[PDB]
RNA sequence: AGAAUAAGCACCGGCUAACUUCGUGCCAGCAGCCGCGGUAAUACGAAGGGUGCAAGCGUUAAUCGGAAUUACUGGGCGUAAAGCGCGCGUAGGUGGUUCAGCAAGUUGGAUGUGAAAUCCCCGGGCUCAACCUGGGAACUGCAUCCAAAACUACUGAGCUA
RNA sequence: GAACUGAAGAGUUUGAUCAUGGCUCAGAUUGAACGCUGGCGGCAGGCCUAACACAUGCAAGUCGAGCGGAUGAAGGGAGCUUGCUCCUGGAUUCAGCGGCGGACGGGUGAGUAAUGCCUAGGAAUCUGCCUGGUAGUGGGGGAUAACGUCCGGAAACGGGCGCUAAUACCGCAUACGUCCUGAGGGAGAAAGUGGGGGAUCUUCGGACCUCACGCUAUCAGAUGAGCCUAGGUCGGAUUAGCUAGUUGGUGGGGUAAAGGCCUACCAAGGCGACGAUCCGUAACUGGUCUGAGAGGAUGAUCAGUCACACUGGAACUGAGACACGGUCCAGACUCCUACGGGAGGCAGCAGUGGGGAAUAUUGGACAAUGGGCGAAAGCCUGAUCCAGCCAUGCCGCGUGUGUGA
């Protein structure tokens, strides 16, 4: 299916993930359809956690698009927001 | 709305097919001037109504044959 | 890196200024500093053009102490930076923090600026900043450690800097051994005798 | 080969194989029937032929082993064929 | 605890920043181009002394620039290379002047696209930078429509240089 | 609001001069190599040549909630005794059938000058897993693997006979959706497993109600793929003619789909100096390096598309393959053999020989992000995350400091 879940930018030891629109049989940073928001798990300073688009991932999952476990949680606690 | 194309007849020996050329004017890429190009395109004739000469407007659409996939909507002009 | 050897033979090189002692005595009796080094040394020797941009710009790198790719990179950076960049060369090669600790008045020599600086004794805003080339913002309060603050050598250097003139665009408490910037200097600050467009001239070739 | 899922994949495949040949001839057979019952001229024949390869062409459309499309292609060409001949 | 423990390479006749002596004597050797050397060589080989870069320094191979030296921007052809020996003419290029129409070129606007990253501008994080990253700008391109009619093209009717 | 703002010349033809004109130089860059020398850290990069041949080791499995079979513990009890067996039960493990995955991820650039790529479009198509609706999941049968037995073989194993299971296979039961048939009528499917339970027939074996997974027919949505048209895509004219399934039509065949895609007849058409055909060379693009710009060179890293998988062909399985560690045939080269016959494909990650001026370890773990499988624990993952060697590149810091005639 297409599937969102977490694309693996930033540097060594210093991870940054892309919320990604991408369809399964695709490579974890390959093609995708569309870009939702990020995840940085170093934060500090004035940096963000994490941002999503809430009206595109709306229409993502009205269209069934299956998101990952991980991925399933931070978007929960980002709507928890 | 159809995306029609205006041309001038050149031969039509062939059943129900007409051959058209297109003529466009094209500028060079460097030198700024422009150059007559031309292209020939075979059109469907179900009435064999166009003879040489004439000047027509053709349309696109699925392919009749192989390298004929325009079809004739009208004869806009004759030939003397 | 950095440059060992003499710091006068430079001067009699050069033949200008170029500060690389602390001061005590004065600049000329200790190397006859009027002639270039060496056997040939009383010769004036008459240079062409390039002979000047080469002879400034080694003048400027000789009294700041950088390296010549961090020199091109601080050229270009300026180049980069909007607004005459040839005193926008100067501006920000300034910022530089061993010169700013040395000229807050807390280091004899440039290069004794460096020996404190690398070893860890200043702060910026309490942080461990170690690197002697670290950009100082404008309202950073630059200061010595609180375990530093009893070493003579900072008192040395504060008393013999006491009488170089005064700035008139930093606020420095010295009672606290610390340091304040408030906006970047202008050109009209620094000396107006060696012009920044020669500079210019040489790197545009 | 050499991972054993791969054999039992190809022997899985050979027997597919031996399944799916004789129910595309029998398919096969029954609209050359038909279609040699057309070009004989006769219509009742014909027309039983039809009557009698209809249900099994549809079963075998429905079973997977060809295409729905084929099947409704076949239908329509091979009626248009015999009631151009009723005439 | 201990300054302890960690500087090399090229060059110095001009172009190009930096000179003296000793040894050979058109030999041995140098060289990117001009070129040095035959008994005081700042050019050879060494010494001292300098100049330039620096954990690097040179050398070779390759691309663009300088090269307006393939010249659209932006060159030339009497004597430096360069006008066919000379006509006629096919395709092609170009077209005196007036009135009117059309709207292909032309101009302005709207809409869709021009994947992401990279380039550019303003910020954020690692002691700074390299590096990572947010937002924006840009991607001169292409297609579809709406409006204008000065010029070119197309259509009709004229005029005489 | 900011997105740029940018352009240098010198030497050398002459006794000397001006012009023309070639050569050389000062800059920025490389996946670079060589010589001298050598302290450290961070981020990147690393066979450009022989798509030359390859030792060993690893790089795709998973499901007992699909199915028989065999492993059957702990035990509630008994016998004789202290150990075993057995009734009833029973937690684990898997050879085989079956369901998914293996067509993804990973590698290389040989071929390819156009059935490829880029830009803009359009009409005749298909699509598992995903989502939203709709209608159902009833009743039978014949086998077979494993399992015994016999023959044959060096092995892979092959063959004869007997029996068994299902979500394996095939009829039968009906058609809210569908297919064709002009209205007329006709045509075409399903598989059950796991958790509970009020009442009822009854061995709440089961029937019955609920939930979970799963299965069938269909509409739509995305996701992915197929097909068509116009324009652009290296050098050579010391390559000027090429084409007979070739160009168009009719009937039929074929594909999921338009079409000379295939076939039989009908006519002689079609392309080309706007460069057809032929020869050489070469994956294309975003982009990269330079330049004031216009241009010039180029396609290392990363991303999108294409092609290939020892060489040449062909099809089967499926939703999708002409299939990168699948099948069959032929070939070249290495190997085993009981001489009957068999085995292999590192352009997957380290490694070796060789070629070269020259490019590295036969290292760790599923800890994280993804992928496959299962409902859930969980397994597999040389993809990925980290380590190793290398001054290869960029950036940063050290080899100290003051005084000292
Ligand atoms: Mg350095
Ligand atoms: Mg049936
Ligand atoms: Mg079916
Ligand atoms: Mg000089
Ligand atoms: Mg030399
Ligand atoms: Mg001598
Ligand atoms: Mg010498
Ligand atoms: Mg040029
Ligand atoms: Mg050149
Ligand atoms: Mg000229
Ligand atoms: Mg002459
Ligand atoms: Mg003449
Ligand atoms: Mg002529
Ligand atoms: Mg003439
Ligand atoms: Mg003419
Ligand atoms: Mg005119
Ligand atoms: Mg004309
Ligand atoms: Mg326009
Ligand atoms: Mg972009
Ligand atoms: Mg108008
Ligand atoms: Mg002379
Ligand atoms: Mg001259
Ligand atoms: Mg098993
Ligand atoms: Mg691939
Ligand atoms: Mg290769
Ligand atoms: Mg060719
Ligand atoms: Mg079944
Ligand atoms: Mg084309
Ligand atoms: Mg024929
Ligand atoms: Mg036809
Ligand atoms: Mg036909
Ligand atoms: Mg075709
Ligand atoms: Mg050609
Ligand atoms: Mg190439
Ligand atoms: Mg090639
Ligand atoms: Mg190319
Ligand atoms: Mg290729
Ligand atoms: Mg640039
Ligand atoms: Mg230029
Ligand atoms: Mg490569
Ligand atoms: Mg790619
Ligand atoms: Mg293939
Ligand atoms: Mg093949
Ligand atoms: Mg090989
Ligand atoms: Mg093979
Ligand atoms: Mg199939
Ligand atoms: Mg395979
Ligand atoms: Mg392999
Ligand atoms: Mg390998
Ligand atoms: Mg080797
Ligand atoms: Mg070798
Ligand atoms: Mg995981
Ligand atoms: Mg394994
Ligand atoms: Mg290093
Ligand atoms: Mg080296």
């Amino acid at each position: 299916m297409v599937t969102i879940r977490l694309a693996r930018g930033g540097s060594k030891k210093r991870p940054f993930y892309h919320l990604t629109v991408t369809n399964s049989r695709n490579a974890r940073d390959g093609r995708f359809v569309e870009r939702i928001g990020f995840f940085n798990p170093v934060a500090t300073g004035g940096e963000v956690r994490l941002s999503v688009d809430q009206e595109r991932a709306t229409y993502w999952l009205g269209q069934g698009a299956q998101p990952s476990e991980r991925v399933a949680q931070l978007l929960k606690d980002a709507a928890k927001a | 709305t159809v995306r029609t194309l205006t041309g001038r007849v050149v031969s039509d020996k062939m059943d129900k097919t007409v051959t058209v050329l297109i003529e466009r004017r094209v500028k060079h890429p460097i030198y700024g001037k422009y150059v007559k190009r031309s292209t020939k395109l075979h059109a469907h004739d179900e009435s064999n109504q166009c003879r040489i000469g004439d000047l027509v407007t053709i349309r696109e659409t699925r392919p009749l044959a192989k390298t004929k996939a325009w079809t004739l909507v009208d004869i806009v002009e004759r030939a003397v | 890196a950095r440059y060992i050897g003499p710091k006068c033979k430079l001067s009699r090189r050069e033949g200008t200024d170029l500060f690389l002692k602390s001061g005590a005595r004065a600049l000329d009796s200790k190397c006859k500093a009027e002639n270039v080094p060496g056997q040939h040394g009383q010769r004036r020797g008459r240079l062409s053009d390039y002979g000047l941009q080469l002879r400034e710009k080694q003048k400027v790198r000789r009294i700041y102490g950088v390296l010549e790719r961090q020199f091109r990179g601080y050229y270009q950076e300026a180049s980069r930076r909007k607004g005459s960049t040839g005193e926008n060369l100067l501006q920000l090669l300034e910022c530089r923090l061993d010169n700013v600790v040395y000229r807050m008045g807390f280091g004899s020599t440039r290069s004794e600026s460096r020996q404190l600086v690398s070893h860890k004794a200043i702060t910026v805003n309490g942080q461990t900043v170690n690197i002697p080339s670290y950009q100082v913002k404008a309202g950073d309060v630059v200061a010595v450690r609180e375990k530093s603050k009893n070493q003579l050598r900072i008192a040395q250097a504060l008393e013999l800097c006491g009488q170089r003139g005064r700035v008139e665009w930093v606020e420095v408490d010295l009672d606290k051994k610390a340091g304040t910037f408030k906006s970047a200097p202008a050109r009209s600050d620094l000396s107006a005798d060696i012009n920044e467009n020669l500079i210019v001239e040489l790197y545009s070739k | 080969a050499n991972t054993p899922s791969a054999k039992k994949r190809a022997k899985q495949a050979e027997k597919r194989r031996s399944h799916n040949a004789s129910l595309r001839s029998m398919v096969r057979t029954y609209i050359k029937n038909v279609v040699k019952a057309i070009d004989a001229k006769d219509l009742e024949k014909a027309q039983a032929a039809f009557t009698a390869a209809v249900p099994v062409i549809d079963r075998m459309a429905d079973k997977g082993i060809i295409h729905k499309n084929k099947a409704a292609r076949h239908k329509s060409r091979l009626s248009g064929h015999i009631k151009a001949l009723s005439t």
